[PDB]
């Protein structure tokens, strides 16, 4: 665990075109993760802090790029 | 390095523009425009320690 | 702007746009910088004038 | 082409009832037409000037009546 | 009939998430009825005063709770 | 149509030598193409403005290249 905290993160899913979604994710990052890199803003979504991971995706403070490609997938359309 | 070679034979360029008025009077919903939000900037503030 | 060195103002032995520290051409047969860097001083007036 | 330049005409896909969508729509009018007539304001869009036909359907300049007929349709909403 | 007038009220599909929605429906309700109770708000709705229901499903004064139910309901998102 | 109006252009054959003649010709030419390039000086001619085009040989706006040709081809001199 990231032993202080996680900034829980979800994103809600919006229609972007025909036959284009963009999915809601949940996400847990642990704070020190969330605060040295985070590439959100204008996506759609809610957060708050807690003690453990909220979600069952969850992002340690030494995984660093997984976090940052998992920011990125948060802008992705899908069928 | 490619593109700097690309740079120097004239094949791709250095360019520059301004925004189409036709554009920046609807940019980020006037008149029921949509998906043109404008871009924006501001700071951060981070720091270092020592010991002795 | 025009690609300088080239066309009028293009020694028959250049490359056409760029100045070769390293090529005896451009240099006119100079060594060490008391005469290499004359080499680019001529090539730049001699643009000079074909602005004119 | 008009040789007068283009304006260019995007529609984003919005939903309006169960099964009932305006489907998104990319046309190109001659500025000397675009300028005469239009019916774009609420629509849900996006413009910009071009020297050329920046889409694969175009309003040419002695085509008016397509293109009063195509700024209604522009609002039409299908299955 | 009410006999002192009603309210019409209307309101719009919304795709509150994937493949859920938010049916619109058209209800009229007695205007002392709708007076006493109407949880409208931030409904995606359009109302207006009458003589006469305007729509085919009406709320008579004498009624109270099965349109407090059928009003919660405007609410309601399914498959 | 040319939609800016056209320079009609009529020529007349001129006997230039034995058995050698200009032919006479009869041309409209886009009032902008005809502005941008012409020769019509000493071509033993008449020219007027018009909404369509006069006659049935028409260079409009497009038609660069076919017109400086055909406008030297004027002077062409045949048997």
């Amino acid at each position: 665990a990231s032993a202080r905290g996680y900034v829980n993160i979800k994103t809600f899913e919006q229609k972007l075109d025909g036959n284009k979604k963009i999915e809601g994710k949940e996400v847990s990052v642990a704070f020190p993760l969330y605060s040295d890199v985070h590439k959100i803003s204008g996506a759609h979504y809610q957060t708050f802090p807690s003690e453990k991971a909220a979600y069952s995706t969850v992002y340690e403070e030494n995984q660093r790029t997984e976090w940052i490609a998992a920011n990125e997938d948060l802008w992705k359309v899908t069928g | 390095a490619e593109i700097k070679k690309q740079m120097e034979a004239g094949a791709l360029v250095e360019i520059a523009e301004g925004m189409a008025t036709s554009i920046a009077e609807l940019q980020e919903g006037f008149n029921g425009s949509t998906d043109n939000p404008w871009n924006e900037m501001g700071f951060r503030i981070d720091k270092q320690v020592i010991e002795a | 702007a025009q690609v300088g060195k080239s066309g009028m103002t293009l020694t028959p032995g250049s490359k056409a746009g760029v100045f070769d520290f390293q090529d005896p051409i451009d240099i006119r047969g100079a060594r060490w910088a008391g005469e290499s860097f004359k080499a680019l001083l001529f090539q730049i007036d001699k643009e000079a004038v074909e602005i004119a």
